[PDB]
């Protein structure tokens, strides 16, 4: 929409439904529900709570940070960087 | 056909995934987050040494 955004996250983000296809490389993110060759078992139908849709930054383990798989054979998962609270 | 090159690999980690899927399913998904980071240190030679 703009160029120029100004939010944050609160903290790690595992409720982050935010939309975002990118790592913080800037990778492109591939779907959840696709089937690309890579090695994986996160099904979005095993974690229907973590809302996993289409080919957006989720973050269904509560980890540090949110992060997606790649559509790149070089790389598996890529975190993403988003602006957090201080508080 | 498809990549079935790690056809080992995969069948241990997918064992392992079905088994833990009943409740383990959280530790699971955290395991395989701190194995795979150590799978791009093991598969950078392995996957370069074994060529089939």
């Amino acid at each position: 929409y703009v160029e120029f955004s100004e939010e944050c996250m609160h903290g790690s983000g595992e409720n982050y439904d935010g939309k975002i296809s990118k790592t913080m490389s800037g990778l492109e993110c591939q779907a959840w529900d696709s089937q690309s060759p890579h090695a994986h078992g996160y099904i979005p139908s095993k974690f229907p709570n973590k809302n996993l849709k289409k080919n957006y930054c989720r973050n269904p383990d509560r980890d540090l940070r949110p992060w997606c798989f790649t559509t790149d054979p070089n790389k598996r998962w890529e975190y993403c960087d988003i602006p957090r609270c201080a508080a | 056909g498809s990549v079935e090159k790690l056809t080992a690999d995969a069948e241990l980690q997918r064992l392992k995934n079905e088994a833990a899927e009943e409740a383990e399913l959280e530790r699971l998904k955290s395991e395989r987050h701190d194995h795979d980071k150590k799978e791009a240190e093991r598969k950078a030679l392995e996957d370069k040494l074994a060529d089939y």
